[PDB]
RNA sequence: CUUUUGUAUAAUGGGUCAGCGACUUAUAUUCUGUAGCAAGGUUAACCGAAUAGGGGAGCCGAAGGGAAACCGAGUCUUAA
RNA sequence: GAGGACCGAACCGACUAAUGUUGAAAAAUUAGCGGAUGACUUGUGGCUGGGGGUGAAAGGCCAAUCAAACCGGGAGAUAG
RNA sequence: UUAUUAAAAACACAGCACUGUGCAAACACGAAAGUGGACGUAUACGGUGUGACGCCUGCCCGGUGCCGGAAGGUUAAUUG
RNA sequence: UUCCUUGUCGGGUAAGUUCCGACCUGCACGAAUGGCGUAAUGAUGGCCAGGCUGUCUCCACCCGAGACUCAGUGAAAUUGAACUCGCUGUGAAGAUGCAGUGUACCCGCGGCAAGACGGAAAGACCCCGUGAACCUUUACUAUAGCUUGACACUGAACAUU
RNA sequence: UUUAAUGUUUGAUGUUCUAACGUUGACCCGUAAUCCGGGUUGCGGACAGUGUCUGGUGGGUAGUUUGACUGGGGCGGUCUCCUCCUAAAGAGUAACGGAGGAGCACGAAGGUUGGCUAAUCCUGGUCGGACAUCAGGAGGUUAGUGCAAUGGCAUAAGCCAGCUUGACUGCGAGCGUGACGGCGCGAGCAGGUGCGAAAGCAGGUCAUAGUGAUCCGGUGGUUCUGAAUGGAAGGGCCAUCG
């Protein structure tokens, strides 16, 4: 970053921002992931289980990527309009 | 007393000469006062700078009872 | 170097408020003008105050 | 020993999608009264860091 | 030979010979080549008559946008 | 029979000149020179130690070493 | 007195002056104990400047320092 | 101590930028960082005179120690390589080495120092380095020491209020 | 209504006192010892002195700083920005080259609608003059423009009046100019507004100088965050200040 003695770029242009510690334990599985899970039912513990998502996950979301075709019963995750389409097109379950 | 003071140049001076093709909003001429005169489909900025308001040809015309010089663009 | 800088306060609720200079010698009036509050997006009278 | 991040660098650029780096304008902390509002609304989007310059920060975020 | 705009230079260095004498190593990171596998790839410590096998804790990748909550093939901006 | 008295050897010193300057000698020799009972000189032993000592003071001297000794270490200091 | 290019008009000096110091002295060396000053006591001791002797040593207290003053202004920890 | 300056005048000399005496126009003396005198003293500075002389005019001879030759022993600095001339020109701008031209048989010995930008010491001058050291101060920041107060070690009685 | 004086808390000091503490006073013992300790006594005495905290002083000592350009360095001058020339008819272009300016101003000197057109001189005319205001002619911008220069300006961008706040908020096709940080121009779109009968014009000023990155911190706002949870602190975002 030394530029001769000219205030260098990352020193003249300004911070901005803060670090969020609820991204950090926050995650996106994506559909092709459904069937990698055991069981069929979807939740925070399967998905750990199957070593989808990480140890320290409290949030997960499901994502419109990939593509599902087996009849998933997702329960207690944010599931993006998307993804519900898709997971409900495949005979799959949504609740709350 | 003691000389040695310039100022930055400004760049100014034609930057579409005649029979360019132009998109709208294309800075034509750069200039301090109106040495060039806006015509048709052509704005003059708060600088009096020349700006085509439509695409096209840009043209050069002498007019007027006293012979100013008029930018305009050809819409093409 | 003598115009101090100040601010014109919105009469609405809102705490939006511009910036301007003022020679405070000369016109020791206060300043009240009508701008558009982009809070209420209305136009309502803005009253001077210190910055 | 690991490439230690310059943290200062860290503060001020986002690695985007196509791996460019955002970050926010200058000229936007302090004195504004004087300043237009027309150049200073376009200060307050992210820009992204020019051609030129990217060889500096890819050298300052090695783990961005 | 070096250093220089420029050296037969009266600029530098060497009396000669023989031996020795200067871009390495470790760990990270990026790019290129090459090999394996491929929407997956790979294990670390460690276990182990141990270069095998086990170990998938992890790491990287398949999704991004936003300061963030959040939304998500979109998202942010804005009353729009 | 007084004297930091006088002349002048030993003794202590070092003013001038020549020589020497890969010397006889990392400071001398030769011829002259100053002090020579005193703030004199000398032997033996002791004490003061490095930002410290000591200095009738020249930054002098402190083992041929001094505007901060020597030796080992930090140490392959750093050297646009 | 500059050991080893300077011996001098430099340093010292007797004398002079100012100033500090009442003794567990000032002061100095010491994290301290202590020691020197001194087994001394203001006719003493330390510091500073001047430098035998002779004739002398004028004016300025605004600046800086030192000494004295304590009314007032300002002002630390503390207190809350 | 005086820049102008070899000030001016006087003395000394045939001739004196020095010296001595004076003048005052003290660039920029001055009274204990002392002023002005001062006998004696000084390997102290300046100047003059007598004596004396190879200091000199201007060198001559002589006596010794080297130098020189013979025998014995036997160094050193330096050194890209050399078959290592003059001149004029040229050229990183002062040539043994280039051009032109002149001169010159091969090799010693004794001498002399004009050149080999001769030898010696990575210029002490000068500049530079966001080098160093030590020194100074009303540079900055600290700090030993000195000093102020509060609290602690630290109590009683009583006035004064 | 008021006044005095005995009783109390905290201070404000002082004159006593002794018992802490001091004693480099005397004497005794350890002890055949000018150390030290204990004892007796005297004299001081809550002072002195020491610890923590604190103000002052502090080249006594220490660590350091003390710019660059430059026809060598120093001295002098200069260091950012604007205008002209050098600059070779696009842009750009150096010198301790030649000349000048800026570090602001203005709620009108901004917006709009309506109107208007100078300088200078001549002639005539109370005070009145070379020069005041009046009238006429000439003249044709030689004037004017908040300020340097240049380029502009009559449709005036110059001058006057009315009404006003567009010196709006969110944006922005597309360009210009920079190594970059940046800087500049901008039709049009949305919201709301002014002037005008209307077409329209207005996102400051004839244009080009009037300026300072980042960090740190302040103030206002904020359907952001809130380290068990609910808050809060702090942070972010927006506006703005040093
Ligand atoms: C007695 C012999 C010593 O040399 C001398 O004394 C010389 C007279 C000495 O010069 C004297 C006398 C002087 C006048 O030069 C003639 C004076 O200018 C110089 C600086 O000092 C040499 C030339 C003197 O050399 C001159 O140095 C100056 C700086 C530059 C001269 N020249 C290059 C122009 C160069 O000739 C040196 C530097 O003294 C020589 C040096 C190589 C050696 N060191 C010196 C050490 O003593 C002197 C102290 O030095 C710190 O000793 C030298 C060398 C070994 C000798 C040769 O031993």
């Amino acid at each position: 970053g030394f530029e001769g003695g000219q205030m260098p770029l990352y020193r003249r242009l300004p911070k901005f921002g803060f670090t969020s510690r609820k991204a950090a334990i926050t995650a996106e599985i994506r559909l092709s992931d459904l069937a990698k899970v055991e069981g069929g039912v979807v939740d925070l513990n399967t998905l750990k289980a199957a070593n989808i998502i990480g140890i320290q996950i409290e949030f997960a979301k499901v994502i419109l990527a990939g593509e599902v075709t087996t009849p998933v019963t997702v329960r207690g995750l944010r599931v993006t309009k998307g993804a519900r389409a898709a997971i409900e097109a495949a005979g799959g379950k949504i609740e709350e | 007393t003691r000389n040695g003071r310039d100022s930055e140049a400004k760049r100014l001076g034609v930057k579409r000469f005649g029979g360019e093709s132009v998109l709208a909003g294309s800075i034509i001429v750069r200039q301090r006062g109106t040495k060039f005169h806006a015509g048709a489909n052509v704005g003059c900025g708060r600088d009096h700078t020349l700006f085509a308001k439509a695409d096209g040809k840009v043209k050069f015309e002498v007019k007027g009872p006293k012979n100013r010089k008029f930018i305009s663009i050809e819409a093409e | 170097g003598i115009r101090e800088k100040i601010k014109l306060v919105s009469s609405a609720g809102t705490g939006h408020f511009y910036t301007t200079t003022k020679n405070k010698r000369t016109k020791p009036e206060k300043l009240e003008l009508k701008k558009f509050d982009p809070v209420v997006r209305q136009h309502v009278i803005y009253k001077e105050a210190k910055i | 020993p690991k490439i230690k991040t310059v943290r200062g660098a860290a503060k001020r650029f986002k690695k985007t999608g196509k791996g460019g780096f955002k970050h926010k304008h200058a000229n936007l902390r302090h004195i504004l009264t004087k300043k237009a509002t027309k150049r200073k609304r376009h200060l307050r989007p992210k820009a992204m860091v020019s051609k030129g310059d990217l060889g500096l920060v890819i050298a300052c975020l090695p783990y961005a």
